[PDB]
RNA sequence: GCGAUAACGAACGAGACCUUAACCUACUAAAUAGUGCUGCUAGCAUUUGCUGGUAUAGUCACUUCUUAGAGGGACUAUCGAUUUCAAGUCGAUGGAAGUUUGAGGCAAUAACAGGUCUGUGAUGCCCUUAGACGUUCUGGGCCGCACGCGCGCUACACUGACGGAGCCAGCGAGUAUAAGCCUUGGCCGAGAGGUCUGGGAAAUCUUGUGAAACUCCGUCGUGCUGGGGAUAGAGCAUUGUAAUUGUUGCUCUUCAACGAGGAAUUCCUAGUAAGCGCAAGUCAUCAGCUUGCGUUGAUUACGUCCCUGCCCUUUGUACACACCG
């Protein structure tokens, strides 16, 4: 807690850094936890990060992706649509913002808010097709926790993307609409609509 | 006394480093204050032709290369001693320039 | 070509502003298009000054996004 | 002299190479304090070596990094890196080993890569395509 | 491929 | 401690120094600062037409003052940008010779610059006092 | 995959069939033995056949191996 | 300048030689058979590792055909193709 | 800061007859008028003491006056001869810039001055193909 | 109107109102030999 | 009503273009009733997949 | 490769190999690389400090970064699972590196009516050979425009346009009495560009190639709008003997379709794709092209034979010029 003079002077908020690692020095990952029991292995919030931004080596081995800081897995997605690949500082100034916006919003932690929109948005079981050379087969299967987490934030991100689109509501804000409104599972959200059609049409295959 | 550069050029770095080494050699037992050899960054002479002599077929490409390796060595002596020496290491693939 | 924000700050609406605004939980210049039916760059000018008059906190500065809050 | 140890840290092509002098809590950047590194949204990339640990590891040494090389986001990674393995080069000559392995500790159990410099480089283009692997659209 | 006629 | 350029902001250090070279006037702004445009890249002319060159010359006096002799033909490679070529691809295209000469001829008769030994222009003996001595007047408040 | 090759499987087990005596469970010691037993041309394939000699080794203690 | 002039030690193994030397007795007639035959066995005689001759064109035909006579043994890919 | 007015907006302006949106700003509010670009707006209203910071209908008729005058007479405001639309004119050999009216008619006499030398260009013009060496063979196809 | 130039200018482009072809494709046995001078076993023989 | 079902054994790859896998599932509570079923996204052992309809069997996919 | 085995033991190809990239505070040196010290010197606080400049004589020190030669290092190393307990595979740990460590170069036995005689003073034959199909000079064409198609570049906007400000690479090339190379610095010019000197035959100078995306602060405010920049007019320069059918560059003006694209179809698994620029080649001039290079940097498998091609085995054959039979 005590302050620490350095001859190169460091600014106070900063210097709280040493008591917790937290998200843009604002969000706390220790009142996080994934209410559900099936992705608590697939969501990473163990390790917490200053920045969405950590430059891993997350694609060499299968299940590395499982490791990546799910809000460094949710600032990934959105730098999509050619225009924007390679664009992560772009991607995390959005992320840091929408942050914020959920926060003023509904007073929550804005990464309980991430979290609950994740496990709420990935279809548990999707219906494969079967068809034979051709014809058309579509038969219901499960979703495995990997893919049921990663499907969750391609399809956020892919629902903010849209609503931005030709709007003057900027893609931060659109984003903390996006992710508010999975949160409470609301059914106004995109990839909520999709999550509950994917649900809808399997149940009409088994 | 005289500050003598000699500049060392060649393809292939096995007579390069003969000669280098040599040059230095009778610059140790001759006692003259040297100062190399100084290893230049060696220049790759890239030429990247196409492989058909014609215009048919999938366009493949050579990637010819010459690499120029280069040495300098800094001599205080004079200059009958650093001439000799010169032709005591002389080798056909290594050319050879003196400069005080 | 349906939006037709306003652009010039009449009376109605000025008094409008400072009677809607506080009562927000959250503003921004696209939430103050969105229902105020003023125009962005009026938006813009309309929070540097709210904010000036202690209305509006601001929460977050950046050019491209600004959040702020009530101050109430 | 003094209690110095100089040492680098490198991402793709970006170099930074500390100087770790025995003196105040000076933390400089090509000569500029570390307080305004750019970008700003990265400048907690370069504040994890020094909030991991804490700040009192740095009274006694003074630290002066010269970055050149490499992009914006790649010169952020080696200078991170650089005061990371440089404040552990320093405990190892003039500290005990003991503390040393307790700040190779927590920097591993943070990021590997602020001991270990990334070995990704970009792969050479191939003829018959704009890229490495990307090849020229086929048309029949 | 063409037969060269004059003309002057 | 000794507040140097160095240990400012560059973005609001500029801001300062334009502010102040701006009152100061002594700094002589040529007659078509509301013509011209800074690139030919560019394609629209600064939008703060009162105050662009002063924040110019305030950029080019810092720019020079962390490094040694710069010449006005690097100015230009340093200030121009992408052009906007229409179909072609972008390229980079320095900005206009004159503004940065005319920059650094009213930088070095105002007493910042000089003419350095080997081509550029050195910052002055005074040149550091003054600039250090708005660094300091940067960051107080 | 990292499937090793003839040339280096039965000059490896060449080696436990001449000098299993001098030979030991440890690469290290393997990579500079072989060195001083077989003329080999490259260091890659010296790390080749040590390290699969070592194997080999290492499965011999652990019963009869068949071929050697 | 100062030019000198050498015998070539082994002409078995020099390939300049063989071909040179082959061009001299295809030029006389001599049949393809018999000729290329007089350089594989020169070759081994001479303590080669491997020979190989290959000679294309159009003889007596109106199609053209190739022909090789290989003898011993040869590598083909890698840099010892470069050294050997 | 946010100033409010009554009565003094003008929806729509018409200048050298041509119908101004008073809602738009200033500077590209005046490049409706043909033969005005963001360039030469920009300049005009520099010259004329508009601030940028108007929207059309924010400006009263005195300096609506003022801007018109400069646009007609560039020369005589201390506006290069080189910004200038039509400089060098062909008859007259004096700088010009051309407006909205102006422009189409001088841009006509261009052409039929150019078609009854009957050079290549002014056929061309006549044909109704591009006239800068352009290809034609696989992109006219409008 | 002799000369290519004052010519031009009268002749209008009357190509909007008449319709490109529907098709415009223009540019087999390799196998088969078409010399018609076959080579006998003899010259074969003789040859190689 | 949904059921969870920690997996234990990866059986293969099936269906057609082999996008989707047996595995052998096991009921977090009453570790019994194990079953076979079909997961489309990639899969290790003791995954805690939940089940929305859990009296079903699985075959193999055409 | 293990293994099964009328086969056993081998050769070519694959792999080994070679070049390149990643590690080395372990050697060898470096005024054509960098640094710390030291002279001399500047600014700000005066705390002795912090940023600089200068030093081919301070006739210092060093090799960490930089360069390159001699080496070392990885062999799937150790440990768990599975497996015929074999070849292997999947997980961890250590490691710079554990996808053949990443990328290429080379690359078998025969062969194709594949493409080139429009690269060759490489070639057989046929044609022409003085009013030439030889060679040269002048001008035009290869660009020509109702149309179908392919390789691409710009875009359809706010994850954006402008306007200022911040300000970071790597691969390379470079001349003389030429027929003119890279060209800083100063001075003019809105620009393009012009002019005067100097450096560099080059880790020395161009050049830290201060590249672009990118980041910050402002204007714009969902509008075919400040998105987009075709089409066209006038003018100013550059290269060249010569710019007209605009070589190209710059200024003003003109403000088109396009508001994310049908049936179809291409490339791609990690520093990869995608953006983003830069150099070299062609080159008096012209790069929306290739050959490379670096900046930012992901989503999703890490599986299968469902489509497609090829390979193998069995099988039928009246084919062997081999189904174009």
């Amino acid at each position: 807690l005590q302050v620490v003079e350095l001859a190169t002077t460091i600014p106070l908020d900063v210097q709280e850094a040493q008591r917790e690692v937290k998200l843009f020095n604002k969000w706390s990952f220790e009142d996080v936890e994934v209410k559900d029991v099936s992705l608590v292995d697939y969501i990473q919030i163990r390790n917490p990060v200053f920045v969405s931004h950590t430059a891993g080596k997350y694609a060499s081995k299968r299940f590395r992706k499982a490791q990546c800081p799910i809000v460094e897995r949710l600032t990934n997605s959105l730098m999509m649509n050619g225009r924007n690949n390679g664009k992560k500082l772009k991607a995390v100034r959005i992320v840091k913002h929408a942050l914020e916006i959920i926060h003023v919003l509904t007073e929550q932690n804005p990464i309980q808010v991430v979290v609950d929109a994740i496990v709420n948005s990935g279809a548990r079981e999707d219906s494969t097709r079967i068809g034979s050379s051709g014809t058309v087969r579509r038969q219901a299967v499960d979703v495995s926790p990997l893919r049921r987490v990663n499907q969750a934030i391609a399809l956020l991100t892919i629902g903010a993307r849209e609503a931005s689109f030709r709007n003057i509501k900027t893609i931060a804000e659109c984003l903390a609409e996006e992710l508010i409104n999975a949160a409470k599972g609301s059914s106004t959200s995109y990839a909520i609509k999709k999550k509950d059609e994917l649900e809808r049409v399997a149940k009409s295959n088994r | 006394i005289h500050k003598i550069r000699i500049t060392l050029t060649s393809t292939k770095v096995k007579q390069l480093e003969n000669v280098s080494a040599n040059i230095i050699r009778n610059a140790a037992q001759y006692n003259i204050v040297k100062k190399g050899p100084v290893r230049m960054p060696t220049k790759v002479l890239k030429i990247t032709t196409r492989k058909t002599p014609n215009g048919e077929g999938s366009k493949t490409w050579d990637a010819y290369e010459m690499r120029i390796h280069k040495r300098v060595i800094d001599l205080q002596a004079p200059a009958s001693t650093v001439k000799r020496i010169t032709q005591i290491t002389i080798e056909p693939g290594v050319d050879v320039e003196v400069t005080i | 070509d349906k939006a037709q924000h306003i652009v010039i700050l009449d009376q109605e609406k000025y008094d409008r502003i400072l009677k809607d605004v506080p009562t927000y939980k959250y503003v921004s210049v696209s939430v103050l298009v969105d229902r105020l039916k003023i125009g962005g760059s009026l938006a813009r000018v309309a929070l540097r000054q709210l904010e000036e008059d202690g209305i509006i906190t601001p929460v977050l500065k950046h050019s491209k996004q600004a959040i702020y809050t009530r101050a109430q | 002299s003094t209690q110095s140890v100089q040492t680098f840290g490198k991402k793709k092509t970006a170099t930074a190479v500390a100087h770790v002098k025995a003196g105040k809590g000076l933390i400089k950047i090509n000569g500029s304090p570390i307080t305004l590194v750019q970008p700003e949204i990265l400048r907690f990339k370069v504040y994890e070596p020094l909030t991991l640990v804490g700040l009192d590891k740095f009274q006694g040494i003074d630290i002066r990094v010269k970055v050149t090389g490499g992009g914006h986001v790649s010169q952020v990674y080696a200078i991170r890196q650089a005061i990371a393995k440089g404040l552990v080069a320093y405990h190892q000559k003039y500290v005990d080993e003991a503390s040393k392995n307790e700040l190779k500790k927590i920097f591993a159990s943070y990021d590997k890569t602020l001991l270990v410099a990334d070995s990704r480089r970009m792969e050479p283009k191939k003829f018959g395509g704009r890229g490495a692997r990307a090849r020229f659209q086929k048309s029949y | 491929r063409k037969k060269k006629v004059y003309t002057t | 401690p000794g507040v140097s350029v160095r240990d400012v902001p560059a973005q609001d250090f500029i801001n300062a120094y334009a502010q102040f070279l701006q009152r100061q006037g002594k700094l002589e702004v040529p007659g078509y600062v509301d013509i011209v445009k800074t690139s030919a890249g560019n394609d629209l002319p600064p939008q703060e037409a009162e105050t662009w060159f002063y924040k110019r010359a305030a950029s080019i006096a810092r720019h020079i003052y962390l490094r040694k002799q710069v010449g006005v033909g690097a100015l230009n490679k340093l200030y121009g940008g992408a052009k906007n070529r229409g179909f072609r691809p972008h390229k980079h295209v320095d900005a206009s010779g004159s503004i940065n000469r005319k920059c650094v001829q009213a930088l070095q008769k105002i007493g910042v610059l000089e003419i350095s030994p080997k081509g550029g222009r050195r910052i002055s003996e005074n040149g550091q006092r003054d600039l250090d001595r708005i660094a300091a007047q940067t960051l107080e408040e | 995959g990292r499937v090793r090759t003839k040339t280096v499987k039965r000059a490896s087990k060449v080696l436990i069939e001449r000098f299993y005596p001098k030979l030991t469970l440890d690469f290290e010691t393997n990579k500079r033995l072989t060195s001083e037993i077989a003329v080999i041309q490259s260091k890659r394939l010296r790390n080749k056949i040590a390290g699969y000699t070592t194997h080999l080794m290492k499965r011999i203690q652990k019963g009869p191996v068949r071929g050697i | 300048i100062a030019i000198y002039a050498e015998r070539v030690e082994e002409r078995g193994l020099s390939a300049a030689v063989q071909a040179e030397a082959l061009k001299a007795k295809l030029l006389s007639g001599l049949p393809i058979r018999r000729a290329a035959y007089g350089v594989l066995r020169f070759a081994m005689g001479a303590g080669a590792k491997g020979v190989e001759v290959v000679i294309s064109g159009k003889l007596r035909a109106a199609r053209a055909k190739s022909q090789k006579y290989a003898d011993g043994f040869m590598i083909h890919s890698g840099q010892p193709t470069r050294d050997f | 800061l946010v100033v409010q007015e009554q009565g003094s907006f003008q929806h729509i302006l018409r200048l050298l007859n041509t119908n101004i949106d008073g809602r738009i700003k200033i500077m590209y509010a005046l490049t409706k008028i043909r033969g005005v670009g963001r360039r030469y707006a920009n300049l005009v209203c520099k010259k004329a003491d508009v601030e940028l910071t108007k929207r059309a209908g924010e400006l009263t008729q005195e300096e609506l006056e003022r801007i018109v005058t400069i646009m007609q007479n560039p020369t005589n405001y201390k506006i290069p001869a080189w910004f200038l639309n039509r400089q060098k004119d062909q008859v007259d050999g004096k700088d010009y810039h051309v407006l909205a009216n102006n422009l189409e008619s001088k841009l006509r006499d261009d052409l039929e001055r150019l078609k009854k030398i009957r050079s290549h260009r002014g056929i061309r013009h006549f044909w109704g193909l591009k006239v800068r060496g352009q290809h034609t063979k696989t992109t006219s196809r409008g | 109107k002799s000369p290519t130039g004052n010519e031009a200018a009268l002749k209008n482009k009357n190509f909007n109102k008449d319709v490109a072809p529907p098709q415009s494709t223009a540019t087999p046995f390799d196998r088969h030999s078409r010399t018609g001078k076959t080579d006998s076993k003899k010259k074969l023989q003789q040859g190689w | 009503p949904v059921t969870l079902a920690k997996v234990i054994k990866v059986l293969g790859r099936t269906g057609s273009r082999g996008g989707v896998t047996q595995v052998r599932v096991e009921f977090l509570e009453d570790a019994s009733r194990t079953i076979v079923r079909n997961v489309k996204g990639p899969v290790r052992e003791n995954d805690i997949l939940c089940l929305m309809e859990s009296e079903r069997e699985a075959r193999r996919l055409r």
